[PDB]
RNA sequence: UUUUUGUUUGCUAAUGUAAAAGAGAAAUUAUAUAUGUACCGGUACAUAAAUAAUCCUAUCAC
RNA sequence: UUGGAUAAGGUGCCUAAAUAUUCGCUCAUGAGAUCCCAUAAAAGGUGUUGGUUCAUAUGAACUAGCCCUGAAAAUGGAUGGCGCUAAAGCGGAUUACCGAUACCAAGCCAUAAAAAGAAGAAAAAAUUUUUUUUUAGAAUCUUUUUAUGAGUAGAAAAUCGUGGGGU
RNA sequence: UAAAUAGUACCUGAAAUCGUUAAGAUGGAACGGAUUAAGAGAGAAAACAAGUAAAGAGGGGAAUAUUCUCUUCUUUAUUAAAAGAAACAUCAGUGAUUAAUUUAAUUUCAAUAAAGCAAUCCCCUGAAAUUGUUUUCACUUUCUCCCCGCACUAAUGUGGGGAAAACUGGCUUUAUUUCUUCAAUUAUUUUUUUUGCUGAGGAAUUUUAAAAUUAUUUGAAUUUUUCUUCUUAUAAUUUAAGUUGUUUCUAUACAGUACUUUCUUAACCCACUCGUCUUGAAAC
């Protein structure tokens, strides 16, 4: 579904109504009369295969390789673990910032695209979002230290979609991997992170 | 009735619709106007170009004549300044 | 105005300006070492300038002279003054600009081997018709009495010739570096190489 | 006539001049407010909606926006009415800023106040 | 190296303000080599912190911070007007700010 | 400034203290108008206390709410309890200052059956 | 193309001339070049001189025609003279000037900072009687004589303007005002 | 001096920073020219001439 | 109240905004610096900068800008200060920007006026039925709309509190 | 003694003023307002957890003494949910940016590569014989050449006097326009890159009716067009018909260093003793 007004073609989103909200003299009706929101609609550079910097989570400055379009808006990215260390992580568009560079572009990686593909579809939205049970569990541990933490990684573990999202991450990896060794130099750039330096003005990059 | 918003025209293109009804045609026209190839266009310049010929002759013998208006007033002028010295 | 402590040669500036330049920053919160302060140039004829400063000197406190107008007759001492005049100094915050900014005649101890930064929107040389006539501030300091200025001077020329000595040696270690680097472009990788020759290294 | 003269008697205070056809209607549009209710208790209320003017301006033929618009730019034969329907426009402060209130747009240092006949318009497109 | 930066490096100045006139509603940002409106405009969405430091611990912490959205620039020098989530205090006016990448 | 909470909008939190109560001990920081030529107060010069105005007054809608969202409704007595029996999402209960101690426990149980919220339980507790 | 450097003085004809009445059917119609800032302005510039010379004035008379003359070799360098009246605090005077410039809009630009400048003559105070463009074997003003030289050379002791992206306060090594 | 944990009866364990995120950068001098170098301030030869629009220094964990 | 965009004025720093651009003019051994405004004059000037009129590249006479002289009072001293001369001076022009309680957009408060008013299930959570909220109708009252809001002397209205009385 | 901080100056015991303690501040006032801040106190009645279950302590009401049911506190655990704050996204309102775009109109142009046309010539612009017009000589280069000065120049040149040409320029052409041009300023239009702030209200029939949009269905039109328009009919949606959604977080908390708020100093900016008579009071 879709509308096209004043030659936009908006594409729209099938969504919920949540949010009750207290009627003006009799009972309470639900917030949202709109049944369907337009969807993100993501920047003209974010692609399938484009190398991204990271700038807020725990793995901060590290350049992880995009991988799926995850039609929540946000987007899905692996900075394949056994070279830069970043998992299978969901990520929000305008926390990355996509280099010009494409990993598909290079002479040796071009040819295993199709199989990247076929994996990022394979990878769900639903399977990011941890249930509610796993997230009890983990707070019931709260009521020494280090001991309380690795307890926190077990249960984390225990997961069976976080289980499924590992395989599929170390699935990649070995898709991946060998051929991103061989080109050193690319390899190099995906283990490093990137700062800015005191000439860097960021206003006048091109990256 | 209850005050909503007030929905500005220009843009929200519903409200505009609403306005004036016939604002669709017009901007239909408009894109299709924008549509066209610039080869076309292009082509229409040699045209114009042959067509303002005679056009272009009369605002120069217009703005000719001006100048050559102006150039008397000044000789004139000069004139009187002479006789005045004299 | 985002580094530590910003070190001004004021040789060759002009003095209102480079006090304006300083006191903005100042404000902002940048530590700033006016050094070299004898060869602050003034706009104006020396004789005029000196007039100036007598002028200046007159106007004192009636009752007890202990008090009101300080005429500090320091070049740096000045200068400091000039930039006060151009800051809200009886306020905290102009306080501490004020307590930030550090002025030295000649060069003392640390800010001799410390990099020596320039205003050029403040300098004689860009400021100044080359037919209109300037002051040196340390001469002007001397006429109104300030004494110590052949020392200051001499001082100048002894650090000079250990300025030269030092840069010398870093002029043939520059050397050394830039024929290492001349063997060793040789011995990288070729595509390397390649790459570091177009982004001009 | 009148009206020139009126004009001229507050020549020093206002700027006026001839407001082109798309500047008058983006001002009937963006700015337009018009005067809902019964005569001498008016109410301020934006257009939006053609029903809101087809009811005054239904004897004189003049439904929608667009005629009212048309009515504006070239004085037909129900101009006035339409203007006094209209809400006087409240409009902003220009987005470059004037040159000087006090000198006339005809003085040769710059100013305003003048009869700024073919500029009016573009004054009006800044100030939208 | 440990420690990334990722950020542009800034001071928060004075209030937007007359000669004598306060509007603790917004404040005045110089980052770093911007000296232009048209590099200033760059900056316009980007997030600024000012991170500052406190004696007692709170959140389990002697480190708290302040996040503003960056409003728009500020008069032919690069400046920048920052809007923030409750007010800047005046003890920061000489002190540095962050400008993250992020929108 | 103004203190937003929920949609419960305060503009301005601040009392509005006497002309110069805090130069004066005689004079208390209760309002009073001033009056009189030269006043500055009256005058509004920058940098002085302010006059309260009706413009600072709250929605009419959210006006005598406190932060709970329920209207304060004062409590003597079990039978005034009552009145509140089809209110307990829009009034909530304070006791009396002077209600004596059984009376107040009384009242407050009286509150527990009803569901209504208490704004003063602990007096005395 | 530049909006920093531009004057936006422009030369209008204008044509005019007086209502005409049942007493006089045939009226005399006036024609001028004004040098203006816009069309309303140089509109009101005609006014003023009708006003100045005949009996005529705006209410009594009505605009035929205006123009907007642009230069038509915007890039040909020209001598130009010019004719002015122009009132002092003490009185009025008569004066020629010459300006070397690539339009007349431009020379009148020039001219009236000239005269701002060297005489404090106020735009208001000023009259353009006549500009025209002079032969090089006519020229009577030495500054602009000179320029008139063969093969014209000049170095440039300038100083440089950098952009406010490269003016910076701090520098490292005191900059050059020598170049070459 | 090095290490460890901390500064989460008026007291008797004890916190503060107007400013860390690479807060990097030592010729000198002239401004209608300077700097070296080599001889005897002079001569000859180099060299800078958008000079921080630069250079240096980063990420190569185990 | 929030955001915007201006006005007067400014934009070297104090001081938010230009050491902006652009063309001139000024050097002062007591420069000059913007309405009211906090003063300066007659008369000069082979100071420089333009001009005009004349004469044979000089000699005149004039003329007007800036500048200089004329220009001397008492506490110390005041373009507001610092300072400023390739101005941050004077006269312009060109943009850009900053800048009010004024303007615009939005909210809320009051006042004024205007519309208008003597019957009914909505949703969510649970698991087809329970639970959770409400299920309005107070005429100086309720709902909504728009405009407006300075104020001494003064007038009025609505409230608030104190001592006692009947209820 | 119930009570002596009810001890006869005796009920309550305010303020000024003073003492003790603590905390803080302090360069010729102090206080204050606006806005934060860090402290230091306070707090839970929005600032999470309804109910369900196991078993204690209580209380009730009803049905016809003892069945039922309603509950308030305790507990062991057991699932909500909502609520605010973020963050991002989507609208809409109002803005700030940097790119543009339509058909025009207004003496614009500029290249292209072949023909030419005139040499103080041409587009022009001068000086001369009320507008148009006739002719007069005046005006371009040059790294060209000659003669004089013989390197005389700021100049890798030159002062002067002369020659040359059409490379330069100008025009006239034949075509060409992404090699490069297609301006500028209005006219009328159509978008777009970033983006800041705002979200009021809650519609028992005007939160409808229409507009718009999507997929169909009938007939037309000259603007032959995957946004072509009207219109016959049907569903849906939002650009209508003022903000909702997703994910965190507070938090699986009963108060903590978080959150609220009172006080406290700071700090930026501002702020002159009130009353009073007065044209006018901060008034020496
Ligand atoms: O502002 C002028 C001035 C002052 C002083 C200072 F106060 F620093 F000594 N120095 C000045 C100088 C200085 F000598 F360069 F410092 C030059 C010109 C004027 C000066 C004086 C002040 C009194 C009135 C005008 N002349
Ligand atoms: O106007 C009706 C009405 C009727 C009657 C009755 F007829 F019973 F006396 N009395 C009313 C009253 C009443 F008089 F107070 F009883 C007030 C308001 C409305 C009334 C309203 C109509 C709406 C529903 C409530 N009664
Ligand atoms: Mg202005
Ligand atoms: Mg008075
Ligand atoms: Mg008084
Ligand atoms: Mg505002
Ligand atoms: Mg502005
Ligand atoms: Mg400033
Ligand atoms: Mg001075
Ligand atoms: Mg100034
Ligand atoms: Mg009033
Ligand atoms: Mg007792
Ligand atoms: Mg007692
Ligand atoms: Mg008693
Ligand atoms: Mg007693
Ligand atoms: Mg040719
Ligand atoms: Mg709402
Ligand atoms: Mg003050
Ligand atoms: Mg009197």
């Amino acid at each position: 579904k879709h509308y096209n007004v004043k030659g936009k073609k908006k594409v729209l989103v099938p969504v919920n109504a949540k949010k009750t909200i207290n009627k003006k003299y009799f009972g309470r009706k639900v917030a949202s009369k709109k049944k369907y929101v337009v969807q993100r609609k993501l920047r003209k550079s974010i692609e399938v295969g484009k190398v991204a910097i990271i700038l807020t989570g725990k793995h901060m400055g590290k350049r992880c390789i995009i991988t799926k379009i995850l039609n929540s808006g946000l987007l899905a990215v692996v900075g394949p673990y056994e070279i830069n260390g970043v998992p299978l992580k969901r990520v929000d568009s305008r926390y990355l910032v996509v280099t010009s560079t494409n990993i598909f572009n290079f002479e040796n990686i071009a040819k295993l695209k199709d199989d990247f593909l076929n994996y990022a579809q394979d990878i769900d939205d639903d399977s990011f979002i941890k249930t509610l049970e796993i997230k009890k569990k983990q707070k019931k541990l709260l009521k020494f230290m280090n001991n309380v933490i690795d307890k926190i990684k077990e249960i984390r573990k225990e997961d069976p979609k976080v289980q499924k999202l590992e395989g599929i991450q170390k699935d990649i990896g070995s898709l991946l991997k060998p051929e991103i060794l061989k080109n050193k130099v690319f390899a190099h750039y995906l283990k490093s992170k990137f700062t800015l330096r005191n000439d860097m003005v960021l206003h006048k990059m091109k990256f | 009735k209850k005050r909503l918003q007030n929905k500005n025209s220009l843009t929200n293109f519903a409200v505009r619709c609403r306005l004036n009804p016939a604002y669709k045609l017009l901007r239909s026209l408009a894109v299709l106007r924008m549509r066209k190839s610039i080869l076309e266009k292009s082509k229409n310049k040699k045209e114009k170009r042959v067509q303002k010929q005679i056009q272009k002759k009369e605002l120069q013998k217009i703005n000719h004549d001006y100048y050559k208006g102006v150039a008397k007033a000044v000789k004139k002028k000069k004139k009187r300044e002479e006789k005045k010295a004299k | 105005m985002y580094k530590k402590e910003y070190v001004i040669d004021c040789k060759g500036h002009l003095l209102g300006r480079l006090a304006s330049l300083i006191a903005k920053e100042l404000l902002n919160g940048q530590r700033i070492v006016a050094v070299r302060c004898e060869d602050i140039n003034i706009s104006g004829s020396l004789y005029r300038n000196k007039l100036k400063y007598q002028e200046f000197l007159r106007l004192r406190t009636n009752t007890n002279p202990k008090k009101g107008p300080l005429h500090l007759r320091e070049p740096s001492k000045i200068l400091w003054r000039c930039v006060r005049g151009m800051l809200p100094h009886k306020t905290y915050k102009g306080q501490l600009a004020l307590k930030k900014l550090k002025v030295c005649v000649g060069m003392p101890y640390p800010y001799d081997k410390k990099k020596k930064y320039v205003l050029p929107s403040a300098l004689r040389a860009f400021r100044l018709k080359k037919h209109r006539r300037y002051c040196r501030l340390g001469t002007l300091s001397s006429r109104v009495g300030w004494n110590y200025d052949t020392l200051v001077k001499k001082n100048e020329v002894l650090r000079k010739q250990v300025s030269k000595a030092y840069y010398k040696k870093k002029v043939n270690n520059l050397n050394e570096k830039k024929e290492i680097k001349t063997e060793a472009l040789n011995l990288i990788n070729p595509e390397q190489r390649q790459v570091l020759e177009n982004f001009g290294y | 006539k009148a009206t020139k003269e009126m004009l001229k008697i507050v020549e020093p205070y206002v700027t006026y001049g001839y407001p082109t056809l798309s500047t008058v209607r983006k001002l009937l549009y963006k700015r337009g407010y018009v005067r809902v209710g019964k005569v001498r208790r008016y109410a301020r209320k934006k257009i939006q909606d053609n029903a809101d003017i087809s009811k005054h301006l239904g004897k004189y033929n003049v439904h929608g926006i667009e005629d009212m618009v048309y009515q504006l730019y070239t004085c037909g034969p129900v101009f006035k009415k339409v203007n006094n329907f209209l809400w006087a426009f409240k409009l902003k402060p220009p987005r470059k800023g004037f040159k000087a209130k006090r000198h006339a747009f005809n003085e040769p240092r710059p100013g305003d106040w003048g009869n700024r006949e073919a500029h009016i318009n573009e004054l009006i497109n800044r100030m939208i | 190296l440990q420690a990334v930066r990722l950020y542009e490096k800034g001071v928060i100045l004075g209030y937007k303000r007359s000669q004598r006139n306060q509007d603790p509603n917004f404040t005045l940002i110089s980052i770093k080599n911007v000296n232009t409106k048209k590099h200033a405009q760059f900056y316009v969405g980007k997030r600024v912190a000012y991170v500052y430091r406190t004696t007692k611990h709170h959140d389990g912490v002697k480190i708290k911070c302040i996040w503003g959205k960056v409003c728009r620039t500020h008069g032919n020098s690069g400046v920048i007007r920052a809007k923030f989530k409750t007010h800047i205090p005046p003890k920061a006016f000489g002190d540095r700010v962050r400008i993250l990448m992020y929108p | 400034a103004v203190k937003k909470v929920g949609k419960i909008i305060k503009k301005r939190t601040k009392k509005f203290t006497r002309f110069q109560s805090n130069r004066f001990m005689r004079v208390k920081p209760a309002w009073r108008k001033p009056r009189g030529i030269d006043c500055r107060v009256r005058r509004r010069y920058k940098g002085t206390n302010l006059m309260p105005s009706i413009g600072y007054g709250s929605n009419k809608k959210t006006k005598f709410l406190l932060p709970n969202n329920k209207y304060k409704y004062v409590v003597k007595n079990v039978k005034e309890m009552e009145p509140l029996i089809m209110n307990h999402t829009k009034y909530c209960v304070q006791i009396a200052h002077n209600v004596s101690s059984k009376k107040r426990k009384q009242i407050i149980e009286r509150a527990k059956q009803m569901n209504v919220s208490v704004i003063n339980a602990k007096a005395r507790l | 193309i530049d909006n920093s450097l531009n004057t936006n003085i422009h030369q209008y004809h204008i044509v005019g001339r007086a209502i005409p009445t049942a007493k006089d059917k045939n009226p005399n119609v006036y024609r001028m070049c004004i040098f203006a800032k816009n069309d309303t302005n140089a509109k009101s510039r005609f006014w003023y001189f009708m006003k100045k010379i005949n009996k005529l004035k705006k209410s009594n008379g009505e605009l035929l025609a205006c123009e907007q003359i642009k230069e038509r070799f915007p890039l040909r360098v020209k001598n130009y003279g010019v004719l002015l009246r122009y009132d002092s605090r003490t009185g009025t005077h008569n004066m020629y000037k010459e300006f070397r410039d690539t339009t007349k809009e431009g020379a009148i630009a020039q001219l009236y900072s000239e005269m701002a400048g060297r005489h404090r003559a106020r735009a208001s105070s000023i009259n353009i009687i006549r500009i025209s463009e002079i032969s090089s074997s006519l020229v009577r003003r030495p500054h602009i004589k000179q320029l008139l030289k063969r093969r014209l050379r000049f170095p440039a002791l300038h100083l440089p303007t950098l952009q406010k992206e490269y003016r910076k306060k701090f520098a490292s090594k005191r900059p050059s005002t020598y170049r070459m």
